[PDB]
């Protein structure tokens, strides 16, 4: 139930970007990670614990079920889970992004190194209706200059000299700018600080002019904490949304994607799966956090922990792009989201269709020009989707007696009522063509008269693809009149192409006022 | 979906059926082929307020009631005792507060007489 | 930003190559989904085909609103251009 | 699945999709890119706009504020990868009437 | 018995452009509203009339024709005291089942303004009384204090849409032949 | 769940009892009065 | 159009048109992403390029104007059945 | 394996038309469509060690693998059985391999382990 | 509670206060200001959404009267005259040290004893500031139309006199920075053209005209000269009756700055000489050295020629102000014994801490500049032997007076062994006390072919506290308002009335928890206040 429901149909008007907080990490995860092998040796068919291909995480089989939202592979949509780092390391794609703010701000106050009445001008070109990115990303440039360009902070009046990369994937910040003035209270403090010990160990003395102060991970968040929120629209950073602190801009947690990302793919070499690159660099993930996690709680070495926790950084460093291997190499996102026909070429520009096929192109004067001569055995494979109406009716219970196996008939059916398909070489057929409730579509083979299209692969320009009438042929071969080959630049010595056909009724009338 | 206004207007209970049985009229002759979901609902507010009434013109409910909202304000009950017990004053007494210390006069017998002269 | 009457209608009297386009298509799945027609059909299949022979007559019970780019309307009904 | 012996389907490629906007037809660029080859249908939540699984949201678990629509499954997995390192794609949505 | 001026989109199939404008609307708003329940008002039972109607747009991936519609329905909200001499035709121990026979059944009111003496007996009376005893399917009377809307959905019968909140605080409330 | 505390937990004592009587009857004056 | 010459190339799109998804489709992909997930920018979709991804109807060609169904009718049957208001 | 209108337990995938799908022969529902192909420690140690002299003499006497594989097995149970300790780890092996010399019926006899 | 845990900057701490008490539309006003720093009303509608312009002006007239923000004029030369507004931070502090005000008053006016303005005194501040501004003509106009007013009236002026009830102006209400800017440009157009010599010092010459300028128009409001009316008839002195007044932080500040200190000597001393030293310290509270320290704040701090020019002056000032040099001899009378205040302050100068330590022979005082450092590094080390292990503060110690340390000598300097410090050390980087420095040995700073080196970095250590009290102050204050949104129906049965016998067990055990709040508030809010001595 007595109960209405009601919602419109909707659009999108434009996407929009942002980098989440580590607080929506655990906030859409539901699974957690902390064990580290992915097999049991239960020797069971699906023996994982917990630190694995988990089966409410999702599923990667079609003999399993997705324990969370249900279904065994094509109802499951994926879930994610999360990490938790022992200790914060560096965003490998941000690692551009968070330096260049990193000069801007004082190195102990933590404040932007900028006057009160200077800084009151810079945001002034931001208010106005009028800014562009490439306006905006311009104005940018000379907000830095002036920071980099300003020695001594305001609130302690710490100086600040230039901090950039250690070239692994570290950056250092040399704060010693002296003209000829050495008499500065921090240099004075510093060979005071320095020189407790070269009393012992003095051989150091040729690394001192090389020693420097280092920024890691731990410090750098901290760092990051302290800066307030009424200024970071001066460096990129807008206030007012939850994610909009930059200590969420080097990972601290990490989340876990979905196993339809990484399937779990078969090769059927063995009866072991060839598990893919992707759990694996994630599996030496959780095991080194953790035993970062319980070394220094057990206690061991400064020395020793720091590589593993550098090791570390190098691991998040790969899982998203392997260009920093610095060396058969390791797949990874950056691996495959770009590339000649990785994606967005192979994969979103450039699909693959169904309802097509490929034969040889063959010369025919008898035809007339606007009309491809179809080979039988492909009419009977082609198909189209056909709703019945009062029209069409008597022509359409004519139709599906015919059945699949001589050429006007049908392939399968979709009543009103029915969910998926119906086959039509199964059980009876005149009993059933009796019925035919009108609201429903019928899938017809091919015939004279419908719309295909046609193409050449190399596609020169835009009439090397055309929209054709058809007309039925018994034999084995494309058929084309002599005319059309001067745009296609057909040659008939061994080549071959596809014809396409569209299943709607829109693109059924489209093809033909367009590309006819 | 958005609503304008949640109180609009407000109808008498002759008009729940009257434009209603106008609906029962044009509906492939109700009640009597007996030799969707919708059609036992409204026939179920047809035949519930109707005997409540009956165990007609709108002329004369107007002339009544007209008489009927004497008051200076507070007039809203004028329209709730139209079919709540008529012909019965110890019912009036509580419909509506402080009448009993406010009608003490002819006017709860010319009540009495329009409500019992209704049924 | 409103509508705007046949007395500020100040664009082609044309129905274009986009628009006989569009009509067929918007016309013939209609067909389809058991809408009666208007034309003396005879006995005819291919409810484009149909639909093609009712612009014939110019008997499309539609009509087309060209937007400005400035988002202003103009009607256009589907008997009122010509080809 | 691309492949003869792998049962075909055949790539149309960029090369072949730019002719189809020097067409200008705007349907079956639409059909043969995601109905012929990659419908998928996704339910996405309104309000810090993402996708949720069958009829949840699972950011503000409450599963009211929930669109029904569908995407390429090619553009499904597309956000989900990006998601995987630190990337909000914040989704914001219009209806497609009352202009 | 009051209307409600609302907006709401409507569709149609091509299948009914026999029918003219109006008599199609009402038939698609009807099985659209027809009994149904709205989310803080109330429940409207027939659309009432039509107050202006839009211009009929077109999906370009379905090829119907959509409209956009404001109009008022009629629905019952009788008043925050109103007498209602409604039927039962149910008894629990802790309340009682007071609901309005033919329409909606999903109403329990207590009584919550009584006297002391009011308890459960199990021998087909509500309770002892100090009196003409009340049982099914008959007039009684019971009138109306609050009422709970709620629109929660906790995924994971007592339907709590439509509840009312009822009493028998004076005299004569239970059987309307103990007056007149 | 969270371990180690601040070590700043004990029963109110009648020194500061009053002190925090002055507290609910401030916002008692702002927000019952103009705001 | 814009006030200078510049290039086809990487130098120069990253000054004729900037929309993050579009350019995702050009050479370099990665660099153009998280700086404006680091900006936390904002692009509305109307390039013929953006409407492919997501699957919904291009502006440019048969798919700018928008088609209407005619209502054919009038005030003269659209008069409300208001009646004894209060009495 | 269970139809929503016939509920039959026999279903058929039909490749006569190159489509690959599931169906019944009783009433001819379909039953799903487009396919989706698939595109101690101390223990350990101690038979990775066995794994290589099992693999040693097989190599010296001409072994088919399809023993030295299935003689692992043989030693993997006697492992759990407490028969490797005290006796020494060439002589247990050994004995381990003509066990499956004898379950496959081969012509190695037993001296030719032992003057090795 | 996650949610709340990573999201929240000291924003957290400043929009729940006016959303603790006050109305709800102006919580969401004022973490725009706070967010966007400055703005007017021509932008602000445009950020917010949901209040209407003049709603804006309805909701921005409540913190106006309650001097939670603070405005700014500037008018172009093209466009009309722009009311920039800013946030008011102290402002908002006097919400936040609302009850402590009252136990203010009672322990520094201890003259009068069982007086019948007792609860007349304690509604006075809760009269002066809860209305926003006050004025003399408030108070005597109400209810009460003499009932002793001349007593109560004459009162004030021993509760003013003292300090703390500084008439307010546009001085009070607006900030530090945009009134130094204008003023020197005042100095700099009364130095024109014609005078071409030594251009980089006639920049100068309006800015050491600004400097005498900035004490002189601070001085201003403290000014007592102005506050006060000689009247020939029916009383001896009094108050100017046209003169609006609200609190004045500093003194209290500066209050509240020697409660602190004492604190130490009752640590650092038995019972006697803190009880001795108790007395002293309140004579010179009402003329003391600024806390806050208005010329540091925002100006030419960041070159050393001037930043040493900051303490110079005003270690001179403090050592040559007469209103706290005291002679030593005046204390006995204050006391309720010549040698015996000579022989209890011996122990002050004996000790390493430096109060009462340097001074010229004869006379005494305590110095400021060089004790508050101390404090703070004080406080802080006890708090790491409080909440976690002493072997901490051994540590602590050890890397703070030795610079440098190294692992070999961290064994050598302190005597602990090897498993535990680690247990110890590594909390330590999780919480910025120590810090790390690397020596690189080989190419590309490997990790490995690496020692590493500490730091105390008495600067970053302090920061990371600050924020870390300023959550946990508004996580108390995030557990106050949640508790009254249920049990939320008898709360307002329980404010209708001014008696169900179950119901009332329901309201005493959630007001006996909350009653444990305000006191764990005020002994965090102590340990905070340490370090805004800045
Ligand atoms: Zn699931
Ligand atoms: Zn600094
Ligand atoms: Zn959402
Ligand atoms: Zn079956």
């Amino acid at each position: 139930k007595e109960v209405v429901v009601s919602e419109t149909p909707k659009r999108i008007k434009g996407l929009e970007f942002s980098a989440l907080s580590a607080a929506d990490i655990v906030a859409q995860s539901e699974v957690e990670v902390s064990t580290r092998d992915l097999f049991d040796l239960e020797k069971d068919r699906a023996p994982k614990a917990n630190g694995a291909l988990d089966p409410k995480m999702g599923v990667s089989s079609s003999s399993l079920e997705c324990a969370t939202c249900h279904g065994n592979l094509a109802s499951c949509h994926g879930h994610f889970g999360h990490l938790k780092l022992a200790l914060p390391v560096f965003h490998i794609g941000y690692f551009k992004a968070t330096i260049q703010i990193l000069q801007g701000i004082c190195k102990n106050c933590s404040a932007i190194l900028l006057s009160e009445t200077d800084k009151r001008q810079f945001l002034h070109e931001l208010r106005r209706p009028g800014v562009d990115n490439l306006r905006r990303m311009g104005i940018l440039k000379k907000i830095l200059d002036q920071c980099k360009k300003q020695r001594r902070c305001l609130h302690c009046g710490a100086l600040n000299g230039v901090v950039k990369k250690a070239a692994a994937l570290k950056i250092i910040h040399d704060t010693f700018r002296w003209v000829g003035k050495k008499s500065a209270p921090e240099k004075d403090i510093w060979v005071g600080e320095w020189k407790e010990v070269l009393a012992h160990n003095p051989e150091l003395e040729r690394y001192v002019k090389r020693c420097m102060d280092d920024l890691n991970p731990l410090k750098t968040l901290n760092l990051f904490k302290q800066i307030k929120s009424a200024d970071c629209e001066l460096l990129g950073i807008d206030a007012t949304v939850p994610s909009g602190r930059p200590e969420t801009y080097i990972w601290r947690y990490l989340p876990a994607p979905p196993v339809c990302i990484r399937p779990s793919v078969m090769m059927q070499d063995s009866p072991a799966s060839n598990e893919d690159d992707l759990t694996v660099k994630l599996t030496e993930i959780v095991w080194t956090s953790s035993l970062i996690k319980a070394g220094l709680d057990k206690g061991i070495s400064i020395n020793n922990m720091m590589e593993h926790w550098d090791y570390l950084q190098l691991t998040v460093a790969m899982y998203i792009n392997s260009d920093s291997v610095n060396p058969k190499p390791i797949r990874g996102f950056c691996q495959r989201l770009k590339g000649k026909q990785g994606r967005f070429r192979g994969n979103l520009s450039g699909k693959r269709v169904d309802f097509s096929g490929r034969t040889v192109i063959s010369p025919d004067p008898n035809l007339s020009i606007d009309e491809v001569a179809v080979p039988d055995r492909v009419a009977k494979v082609l198909t189209y989707p056909e709703k019945v109406t009062r029209y069409n009716r008597h022509k359409l219970q004519e139709l599906i007696v015919n059945g699949p196996n001589v050429h006007p008939g049908a392939n399968y059916l979709l009543k009103r009522n029915e969910d998926a398909r119906r086959n039509l070489r199964y059980g009876d057929r005149m009993k059933l063509a009796k019925n035919l409730q009108i609201g429903d579509v019928v899938e017809r083979h091919l015939e004279d008269g419908d719309v295909v299209l046609f193409n050449r692969q190399p596609s020169l320009h835009r009439l090397s693809i055309l929209s054709h009438y058809a007309k039925i042929r018994p034999w084995r071969t494309f058929r084309l009149n002599e005319c059309v080959c001067t745009p296609y630049n057909a040659d008939f010595d061994g080549d071959e192409m596809n014809l396409h056909v569209p299943q709607t009724e829109e693109a059924r009338a489209e093809a033909i006022n367009l590309m006819g | 979906m958005k609503v304008l206004e949640e109180r609009n207007a407000f109808l008498s209970d002759y008009e729940v059926l009257k434009f209603l049985t106008d609906l029962e009229k044009k509906h492939l002759w109700d009640q009597k082929s007996l030799a969707p979901e919708l059609q036992g609902i409204t026939r179920n507010v047809v035949n519930y307020l109707s005997i409540n009434k009956n165990f007609m013109s709108d002329e004369s409910f107007a002339e009544l009631m007209t008489k009927l909202n004497s008051f200076k304000l507070f007039k809203a009950e004028k329209l709730q005792i139209v079919n709540q017990l008529p012909a019965n004053m110890v019912h009036l007494y509580s419909i509506v507060e402080e009448c009993d210390a406010r009608f003490d006069e002819k006017t709860i017998e010319e009540m009495l007489e329009i409500i019992s002269g209704y049924a | 930003e409103k509508a705007i009457p046949k007395d500020q209608r100040a664009t082609t009297p044309y129905m274009t190559k986009y628009e006989r386009a569009r009509i067929l298509g918007t016309r013939a799945l209609q067909i389809s989904m058991n809408a009666p027609v208007f034309v003396d059909l005879e006995g005819e299949t291919d409810p484009l085909r149909i639909a093609m022979k009712e612009l014939a007559e110019k008997k499309i019970p539609l009509v087309i609103r060209r937007y400005l780019p400035d988002g202003s309307f103009e009607d256009w009904s589907v008997e009122e251009l010509i080809v | 699945t691309e492949g003869r012996s792998r049962d075909g389907g055949l790539r149309l490629g960029e090369m072949e999709r730019d002719c189809v906007i020097a067409y200008g037809a705007s349907q079956l660029l639409l059909e043969r890119l995601m109905i012929s080859s990659d419908a998928f249908e996704v339910d996405v939540c309104d309000k810090c706009g993402l996708m949720g699984y069958s009829g949840w949201c699972t950011t503000c678990k409450s599963a009211e504020n929930i669109i029904k629509m569908t995407i390429p499954y090619a553009a499904k997995l597309l956000f989900q990868e990006l998601l995987s390192m630190n990337i909000a794609p914040r989704l914001r949505l219009e209806d497609i009437f009352q202009q | 018995f009051i209307l409600s001026k609302i907006a709401d989109l409507v569709r149609i199939p091509p299948d009914q452009f026999h029918r003219d404008t109006i008599s199609a609307i009402t038939h698609q708003l009807n099985n659209k509203f027809a009994n149904k329940i709205i989310p803080n008002v109330g429940l409207c039972i027939t659309i009432y009339d039509l107050l202006t109607v839009e211009e009929g747009q077109l999906k370009p991936g379905d090829g119907s024709s959509y409209i956009n519609v404001t109009f008022r329905a009629v629905v019952f909200k009788p008043f925050l005291g109103e007498i209602v001499t409604g039927w039962i035709s149910k008894c629990t121990a802790e309340g009682i089942k007071v609901s309005l026979l033919g329409i909606f059944d999903d109403i329990f009111i207590p009584q919550n303004m009584l006297f002391e003496g009011c308890y459960y007996t199990p021998e087909e009376s509500a309770w002892i009384w100090p009196k003409l005893y009340f049982d099914v399917n008959e007039k009684i009377r019971f009138r109306i204090e609050r009422e709970v809307f709620v629109d929660v959905k906790p995924k994971s019968e007592k339907p709590p849409a439509y509840a009312l909140l009822g009493s028998c605080q004076t005299d004569g409330m239970g059987l309307v032949s103990w007056w007149e | 769940f969270p371990s180690i505390p601040l070590p700043i937990n004990g029963p109110i004592t009648n020194k500061e009892r009053s002190l925090a009587v002055k507290y609910i009857n401030f916002g008692k004056t702002v927000k019952d009065g103009p705001f | 159009y814009k006030g200078e010459v510049l290039g086809i190339t990487r130098f120069g799109l990253s000054k004729m048109r900037d929309s993050v998804l579009q350019l995702a489709s050009f050479e370099k992909t990665t660099d153009h992403l998280f700086d404006a997930a680091f900006y936390m920018k904002k692009d509305a979709v109307e390039g013929v390029s953006e409407c492919i991804i997501l699957g919904q109807t291009m502006s440019i060609g048969t798919g700018s104007f928008k088609v209407v169904k005619g209502t054919n009718i009038s005030e003269k049957d659209l008069v409300p059945k208001r009646c004894l208001f209060e009495s | 394996p269970v139809c929503k209108n016939c509920h039959g337990t026999e279903f058929e995938r039909d490749l006569s038309n190159a489509n690959n799908d599931l169906v019944c022969k009783a009433c001819g529902v379909v039953s799903e469509d487009n396919p989706i192909v698939s595109e101690l420690e101390s223990r350990e140690a101690t038979l990775n060690n066995a794994r290589r002299k099992l693999r040693a003499v097989s190599y010296a006497l001409h072994i088919p693998e399809y023993i030295t594989d299935a003689a692992f097995q043989w030693y993997k149970l006697a492992l759990a059985n407490n028969f490797v300790q005290g006796r020494r780890s060439q002589n247990v092996i050994a004995s381990c391999l003509y066990v499956a010399c004898r379950k496959e019926k081969t012509h190695h006899m037993l001296i030719d382990f032992s003057s090795r | 509670s996650l949610e709340q845990r990573t999201l929240n900057p000291d924003l957290f701490l400043y929009k729940e206060l006016v959303k603790a008490h006050l109305g709800e539309r102006a919580a969401s006003v004022i973490g725009m200001l706070v967010a966007l720093g400055r703005l007017s009303v021509r932008e602000l509608v445009e950020k917010i959404d949901g209040m209407d312009v003049d709603s804006v002006k309805t909701t921005l007239v409540s913190l106006t009267q309650l001097r939670c923000v603070k405005y700014l004029q500037e008018t172009a030369i093209s466009g009309k005259k722009t009311t920039y507004y800013y946030y008011n931070e102290e402002g908002i502090h006097i919400l936040l040290y609302s009850g402590l005000i009252i136990d203010e008053i009672i322990t520094q006016m201890r003259v009068n004893d069982e007086e019948e303005h007792k609860q007349l005194v304690a509604e006075i501040v809760q009269n002066v500031i809860s209305l926003g501004s006050l004025t003399v003509e408030d108070y005597l106009s109400s209810v009460t139309s003499d009932s002793m007013k001349y007593t109560i009236s004459s009162l004030f002026v021993q509760l003013c006199e003292m300090g703390y009830l500084i008439q307010i102006s546009k001085l009070h209400y607006t900030p530090i920075e945009d009134l130094w800017q204008f003023l020197y440009e005042k100095h700099y157009k009364n130095i024109p053209r014609n005078s071409p010599l030594s251009d980089l010092k006639k920049r100068s010459q309006a800015k050491m005209n600004a400097k005498t300028d900035f004490a002189k128009i601070i001085n201003k409001p403290n000014e007592l000269s102005q506050i006060l009316t000689v009247d020939p008839k029916t009383s001896l002195r009094i108050v100017k009756p046209t003169v609006s007044l609200t609190i004045n932080l500093d003194r209290f500040m500066k209050g509240r700055r020697s409660k602190q200190l004492i604190n130490l000597a009752k640590t650092r001393v038995g019972s006697v000489t803190a009880q001795v030293y108790k007395i002293a310290l309140r004579l010179t509270e009402q003329k003391s050295p600024k806390i806050r320290d208005p010329l540091t704040q925002t100006g030419l701090l960041q070159d050393l020629e001037e930043a040493k020019s900051f303490q110079d002056e005003a270690e001179l000032v403090e050592e040559k102000t007469p209103g706290l040099t005291f002679n030593a001899i005046d204390l006995a009378r204050h006391l309720p014994s010549a040698s015996l205040i000579n022989s209890h302050l011996k122990i002050l100068a004996s000790s390493n801490f430096p109060f009462l330590n340097e001074t010229k022979p004869g006379v005494y005082y305590v110095p400021y500049s060089k004790l508050m450092p101390v404090l703070k590094s004080s406080v802080y080390e006890y708090v790491i032997a409080s909440t976690l292990g002493p072997s901490a503060m051994r540590l602590s110690r050890c890397i703070r007076d030795n610079k440098l340390v190294s692992e070999k000598i961290i064994n050598s300097t302190a005597l602990m062994k090897e498993k535990d410090i680690r247990s110890t050390l590594a909390s330590l980087i999780r919480y910025n006390s120590v810090e790390i420095q690397e020596v690189p040995r080989t190419a590309d700073r490997s990790a490995s072919r690496a020692v590493f080196l500490f730091r105390c970095k008495e600067t970053h250590s302090y920061n990371f506290m600050r924020q870390n009290l300023e959550w946990n102050m508004a996580n108390l204050l995030f557990k106050k308002e949640k508790l009254k949104q249920e049990n939320s129906t008898l709360l307002k049965k329980a404010n209708r009335d001014d008696l169900l016998p179950s119901e009332l067990n329901q309201l005493k055990m959630v007001n006996e928890r909350e009653l444990n709040v305000f006191a764990r508030l005020s002994r965090l809010l102590s340990l905070w206040e340490v370090f805004q001595m800045a």
